[PDB]
């Protein structure tokens, strides 16, 4: 969907959840 | 498992 | 999902429980990937070592949910099947190779805070993120142990494993349509996906646009969070064309 992928409570608000920094730590 | 509203079930 | 934690609310919206009718029970994980369509694996659907091959009437699938054994009012969305398709060279005789599913809904799913779909990879999201090293995640209402239950959907976030180090660590033959997934042992932290999480999804979070992907369906293993073993998880990208086919004809 053209939306899909952002979370309501997470992407859509600007909030993160509490671990998904450690992905974006290991794109290196 | 608590049971389901049987609306589903039918 | 051993040695994972707690889901968080709304955290994996995408998150779909495959429940049995009759005994109603779970049966597997899946995820959605638009109003009307489910992912799954096709061993969750049929495997006949073991005598299984549901029809669509033996199954429902609820979604938006958190904890495992109640009906969560308000909340949750349970949903009928209209129909199953299951990859045509999905081979359950030797390795699982093509493990992957899809279930058509009845009617469509309302979105909300707690329902919402996953993007499914294209081939350069894939090229990009689909690297040893780089995490992903797991979610499942499965076992907390390989030899107990989860009160509420647990997550667990996995490195990919270089090629060989998958092959080198199992004598089953693998195929180009599945990647795995978990720590070394010299790494020290652990986590795997286990009994009743088959089926889920593997997510990456895209740091060109923020969007989360489903890489990976939690697929097989050997026993769960053992030293030396990694979970295997069919390779989404790699079957797309089957995907976009059934949607586009069915769909
Ligand atoms: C699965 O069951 C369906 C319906 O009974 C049948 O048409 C199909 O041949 C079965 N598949 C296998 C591999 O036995
Ligand atoms: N990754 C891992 N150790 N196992 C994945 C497959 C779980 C499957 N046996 C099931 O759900 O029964
Ligand atoms: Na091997
Ligand atoms: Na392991």
């Amino acid at each position: 969907e053209a939306d899909c992928g952002l979370r309501p409570l997470f992407e859509k608000k600007s909030l993160e959840d509490k671990t998904e920094r450690e992905l974006l730590e290991s794109y290196i | 498992f608590e049971e389901i509203p049987e609306e589903y079930l039918q | 999902i051993v040695e994972g934690s707690d889901a968080e609310i709304g955290m994996s919206p995408w998150q779909v429980m495959l429940f049995r009718k009759s005994p109603q029970e779970l049966l597997c994980g899946a995820s959605l990937i638009s109003d009307r369509w489910v992912l799954t694996a096709a061993h969750c659907l049929l495997y006949p070592p073991w005598d299984k091959n549901f029809t669509e009437n033996d199954l429902l699938v609820r979604i938006g949910k958190h904890s495992r054994t109640r009906y969560e009012r308000n909340i949750e969305k349970i949903s009928m099947l209209e129909k199953i398709y299951i990859h045509p060279r999905y081979n359950w005789r030797e390795n699982l190779d093509r493990d992957i599913a899809l279930m058509k809904l009845k009617k469509p799913v309302a979105f909300s805070d707690y329902i919402h779909p996953v993007c499914l990879p294209d081939r350069e999201t894939a090229a990009s993120l689909l690297q040893a090293g780089y995490k992903g995640r797991v979610t499942g209402w499965g076992n907390l142990k390989e030899t107990g239950q989860p009160s509420v959907l647990q997550v667990v976030n996995l490195p990919i494993v270089e090629r060989p180090v998958c092959k080198d660590s199992t004598r089953i033959r693998i195929t180009d349509n599945m990647f795995c997934a978990g720590y070394k042992p010299d790494e020290g932290k652990r986590g795997d996906a286990c009994e009743g999480d088959s089926g889920g999804p593997f997510v990456m979070k895209s740091p060109f646009n923020n969007r989360w992907y489903q890489m990976g369906i939690v697929s097989w293993g050997e026993g769960c969070d053992r030293d030396g073993k990694y979970g295997f998880y069919t390779h989404v990208f790699r079957l797309k064309k089957w995907i976009q086919k059934v949607i586009d004809q069915f769909g």
